[PDB]
């Protein structure tokens, strides 16, 4: 019957939408890898920033290492 | 191989090291007339030699 053949033909009309859905799925699986690599980027580039920005970005936890040299002069 | 820069913070305070370096005459130039001259040493200069 024409009706059934029409339904079967039309079953795949929306190919592009299904492909967009596929884009969504694979990117959802992939994108969390940005966190490891982001941490490492920041790890490497932290000692390049100004001392003030190092102190700020760590909420004051980070401070200049104390190795027993270059102390104040009376 | 030694410069006064090396002593500040590692051995001595900066102020004292500047005062030490000031005790020596160190040669420098040329000047506008192409002559050489002597000046008081600075923190950036190497140790003098006899
Ligand atoms: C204990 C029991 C034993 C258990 C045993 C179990 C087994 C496991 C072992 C465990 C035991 C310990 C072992 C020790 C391990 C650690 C030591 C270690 O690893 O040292 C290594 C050591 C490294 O030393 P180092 O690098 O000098 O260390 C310097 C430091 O890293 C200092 O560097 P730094 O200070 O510059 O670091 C910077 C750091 C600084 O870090 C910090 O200061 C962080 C502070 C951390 C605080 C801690 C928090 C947790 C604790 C909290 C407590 C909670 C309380 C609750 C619980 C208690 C109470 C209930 O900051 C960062 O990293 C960046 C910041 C974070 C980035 C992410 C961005 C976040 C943005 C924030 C957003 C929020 C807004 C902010 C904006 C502000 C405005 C709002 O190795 C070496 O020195 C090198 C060795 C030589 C080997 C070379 C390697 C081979 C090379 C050859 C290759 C060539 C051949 C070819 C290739 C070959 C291929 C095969
Ligand atoms: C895909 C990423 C590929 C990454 C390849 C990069 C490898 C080579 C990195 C070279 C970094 C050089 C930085 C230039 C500034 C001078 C550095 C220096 O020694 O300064 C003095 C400073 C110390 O300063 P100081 O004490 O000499 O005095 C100057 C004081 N400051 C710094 C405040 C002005 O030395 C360091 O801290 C060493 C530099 C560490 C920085 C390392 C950066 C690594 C970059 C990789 C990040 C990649 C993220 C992904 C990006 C991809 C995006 C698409």
């Amino acid at each position: 019957s024409r009706a059934v053949y029409a339904k079967l033909w039309a079953s795949t009309a929306q190919y592009t939408q299904r492909r967009h859905y596929a884009w969504y799925q694979i990117w959802s699986r992939v994108i969390p890898w940005s966190v490891p690599w982001g941490i490492f980027a920041m790890w490497m580039v932290f000692p390049a920033m100004p001392v003030e920005y190092r102190q700020a970005l760590t909420f004051g936890i980070w401070q200049k290492p104390n190795i027993g040299t270059h102390g104040p002069d009376p | 191989q030694l410069h006064f820069r090396h002593l500040v913070g590692e051995v001595l305070p900066e102020k004292r090291v500047k005062q030490i370096a000031a005790e020596y005459d160190v040669t420098d130039g040329p000047n506008d007339q192409g002559e050489m001259y002597t000046r008081p040493g600075i923190l950036g200069d190497a140790f003098p030699s006899p």
